[PDB]
């Protein structure tokens, strides 16, 4: 049997077998219990709706993302995510396949152990391994050097890798993008009188965060032309018939990635965390970290990136240095195409942690 | 194919290759703007249908993979057209002639000669298998009955070249999957997994001076029935790598020309290139096992190819390269 | 077959067959193990990188020169130097050629024995001989009299030879130049705020020690003009984009060869060790040691030598004595061009120690 790559998204959990095209299942991670009393008599209602069904049944449930700030809320809901994914999307039994699971870089111990341990006893997989989402994006882009960005709602990361070794002393985790950008967009859309305070309605905010937002070339000059009469406004239509016109806030929300002072948080922008991680690496290596700046994750899919990022880095970086920023299409599925390449390779079959070895070793094998 | 200007990654065509594409797309019956996308992108779906660009080295291998697909189906169309000039009335029993090149090798051997000598080693296995069966039913026919005879095996040379995960063709097809393929990593991986065995040594172990000039990561020596044959590893992976993918396979089949569509009668992306050489040969070896056999070995007596000249320094080399001496060892 | 002259450099190991042009292989002697963990999966990484590959892979390894203070660190790394040199540079089997190896003058016993013994059993050469690097520089310059200087990183030597006999009573070994000049340059470049403390980065220091340094005509007067506003500064560019401007220290570092009090070591300068070795020879011979002062080794390739050395010796030497200091181009390959001339001559074929004679005699044949 065929191995299964299942990505523990922050979004947007992604699932598909090993090779060779695209993921089979992608869905918004949400679990939602019903906040109102039923009067139908069937009864016909589920105890907890997962996505996609919880995104079709908005407004009668209370949506709860099971992974928040890069860590799982409880494994009771997480197990339901897994069960739903394997059985009613992929249509496969875990006993049939070796699996490949993903994690986030700088995640607290003992949450990789507890995960691995529960998943082996609950789903009875014959072998498993847990890879960080950032490393996998190297394979997806066909690179062997560069700084890797796993940016999902709501934890971004900046990991530098050099042919083909990782540098522990320069790894940066920012809790900045993207769920706090969702919350910030909701705070500056209230300023235009649209009240979307409720949990369900927050998903609609997320959808306009995808579609209508853009990044400026320079903030001050976009603000200048905003003061002018020329329309930057785009009109969105809402499920109850309402028409929302956003303009100024449209470029304000993504600009936060370069200026976190908009949220009021002390942390520095992607601009400077890129530079400061490069300048924590040895002198000879710095040469090839420039021009292997590879963006990844769905929250980097705004149009004005990477050429904003490019212009800003080129201004702070040493003169006459070659800087190219690598941003392909499909960054949301980058991780999955990474994992797919990995699990197909020899000899990594023998790098998987198998059940008998796990049973003897216990949680200490993980690291 | 040059490198794209940072915009979405990938590769673009060179400006010197613009009029060269215009004079090529009307021979293939396709549009020049759709062919430029298809030679640079990986088309997939998210179900919208997106276009994800490829790297420069993957586009040079994909452009040559289109030429190794169009000419491959053109030779299969010539043979099928010839078989339609004399259609068979019916089928039942058959007497056929298999003709192929013998054990051919040069001073520095290539990937093309590696597949010839691998094909002759599998045919050498079936050759000695049919000789032992004829001798066992000769002894019975003369009333001598059964007796013990020692058989020589060459399965260890076959497992070296083609075994799953550990074979030489299996490492070669895996190297194509890596994010950065190398030929120095391919050579070192052969003596990584096969550190012992007598059918394989380093080039410097050879008595020949020309082979002693080859560095450890530049080649290898594989012993076959006709002796120790060295192969260099430069360009070996490049010649094996083929990358015909969806975005280009489903474009040459979609041609506006009718003769082109007649030539071509998700998953798997890059496909398995080192496996097509093993798979097609197994369709002939089990057909040879299902029939009887009549082995006719052909001798060239002299280099000039002129009448009444015997060269015993060239005839003896063909007795040892025909498998004849091996069968005399068996007897 | 053609004999092979392989020079046991301090630098800068040098290799090439006997006659008639230039060496075929020159490389920085460094072996370097990888100091960081690999994450690529190929794996594709070597256990120990030798030079040149260890000078292309700086900053991810820890460079270790295998010969330090004129003696080898261990023969485990030395054998890898040899193996790399013969096989992947020269492309020759040792069983094919008689070899000619070099050593340093005043090197402790039993390190010529142990070397000779290990090399015969490991590489199985049919015959060998070991010449000191200084004697070979006589042949290279076509002289038969004179004081010979083998100066490499980090042991210099002063050997007097007279037509055509060597004088044991006047041989001087100074552990002064050049690796301690590398370390001293790193100590006075920190004074200008550039921190190059790491092993890899030390090679960059060595490269600026080659290119940018110069020797003064007189220290005090160069120091005077240094106090003036006129620029002695040269701007170097560094692999990560940095621009380094050195001036005062530029002439300070090589001047150490005439004044070791800058490092704080008690030993006297090349000036005085030249004079004091001449004045330990018999009176009639002193006449021809002057004007056959021949410099050799790469660490003598600074521009202000020999005419600094000339002016200083002429001041200490007796009046009206003819003094000429012989310093040709290519001093780094002097030794190799020496060895080449030697191994081609009859009858020195019969001076080589052959395998059967070595097998009977054992390590006692060496001397």
């Amino acid at each position: 049997t065929t191995a299964l790559v299942c990505d523990n998204g922050s979004g947007l959990v992604k699932a598909g077998f090993a090779g060779d095209d695209a993921p089979r299942a992608v869905f918004p991670s949400i679990v939602g219990r019903p906040r109102h009393q039923g009067v139908m008599v069937g009864m016909g209602q589920k105890d907890s709706y997962v996505g996609d069904e919880a995104q079709s049944k908005r407004g009668i449930l209370t949506l709860k993302y099971p992974i928040e700030h890069g860590i799982i809320t409880n494994w009771d809901d997480m197990e339901k995510i897994w069960h739903h994914t394997f059985y009613n999307e992929l249509r496969v039994a875990p006993e049939e396949h070796p699996t490949l699971l993903t994690e986030a870089p700088l995640n607290p111990k003992a949450n990789r152990e507890k995960m691995t341990q529960i998943m082996f006893e609950t789903f009875n997989v014959p072998a498993m391994y847990v890879a960080i989402q950032a490393v996998l994006s190297l394979y997806a882009s066909g690179r062997t050097t560069g700084i890797v960005l796993d940016s999902g709602d709501g934890v971004t990361h900046n990991v530098p890798i050099y042919e083909g070794y990782a540098l522990p002393h320069a790894i940066m985790r920012l809790d900045l993008a993207g769920r706090d950008l969702t919350d910030y967009l909701m705070k500056i859309l209230t300023e235009r009188g649209y009240s979307f305070v409720t949990t369900a309605e927050r998903e609609i905010v997320r959808d306009i965060k995808e579609k209508l937002c853009y990044v400026a070339l320079d903030f001050e000059n976009e603000m200048a032309t905003a003061a002018s009469s020329s329309s930057l406004e785009k009109s969105y239509e809402l499920p109850d018939g309402q028409v929302i016109t956003i303009g100024n806030e449209r470029f304000r929300c993504p600009e936060t990635l370069f200026q976190p002072s908009f949220i009021g948080m002390e942390s520095a922008g992607i601009h400077e965390t890129t530079y400061n991680s490069i300048m924590k690496c040895d002198i000879d290596i710095r040469k090839d970290l420039y021009a292997n700046n590879v963006m990844s994750g769905g929250t980097t899919m705004y149009p004005g990136i990477a050429d904003r990022m490019q212009k800003e880095i080129t201004a702070l970086a040493p003169s006459t240095m070659k800087i190219k920023i690598i941003a392909p299409p499909e960054r949301k599925y980058s991780v999955w195409i990474g994992g797919s390449i990995l699990a197909s390779l020899s000899t990594f079959q023998q790098m998987w942690i198998t059940k008998q070895e796990y049973d003897e070793a216990g949680p200490s094998i993980v690291h | 194919f040059e490198e794209a200007g940072s915009t979405s990654g990938g590769c673009n065509l060179k400006n010197k290759s613009t009029q060269a594409l215009e004079y090529c797309a009307e021979l293939l019956g396709l549009d020049q703007d759709d062919l430029r996308v298809s030679l640079t992108t990986r088309v997939m779906l998210t179900t919208t249908v997106i276009k994800v660009p490829l790297k420069v080295e993957q586009a040079n291998n994909a452009r040559d993979a289109l030429a190794k697909t169009v000419y491959s189906h053109l030779f299969d169309h010539v043979v099928n057209r010839v078989n339609q000039c004399f259609p068979f009335e019916t089928s039942s029993y058959f007497i056929g002639v298999l003709d192929i090149a013998g054990f051919e090798y040069f001073e520095h051997n290539s990937f093309e000669q590696f597949c010839i000598n691998y094909c002759n080693e599998k045919l050498q296995q079936f050759f000695n298998e049919r000789i032992l069966k004829e001798e066992q039913e000769l002894y019975q026919k003369e009333g001598l009955g059964v007796n013990e005879v020692h058989y020589v095996d060459n399965q260890d040379c076959i497992d070296l070249i083609e075994a799953r995960l550990v074979g030489i063709l299996d490492i070669l097809d895996e190297e194509n999957r890596l994010p950065q393929p190398s030929d120095q990593h391919f050579t070192s991986a052969v003596h990584q997994k096969h550190k012992d065995h007598f059918r394989l040594s380093i080039p410097r172990k050879s008595k020949l001076a020309i082979h002693r000039n080859i560095r450890d990561d530049e080649g290898f020596i594989i012993r076959h029935f006709a002796g120790a044959v060295c192969y260099e590893t430069t360009q070996f992976v490049e010649k094996n790598n083929d990358a015909l993918h969806m975005s280009l396979e489903s474009l040459i089949c979609e041609s506006r020309d009718k003769f082109i569509r007649e030539l071509f009668e998700g998953k798997l992306s890059f496909i398995s290139v080192g496996n097509k050489f093993k798979t097609q040969l197994n369709l002939l070896l089990d057909k040879l096992r299902s029939t009887g056999a009549s082995f006719i070995r052909c001798i060239k007596p002299n280099l000039k190819m002129t009448s009444h000249h015997f060269e015993g320094a060239q005839i003896l080399s063909q007795l040892q390269c025909s498998g004849m001496v091996s069968v005399l060892d068996l007897m």
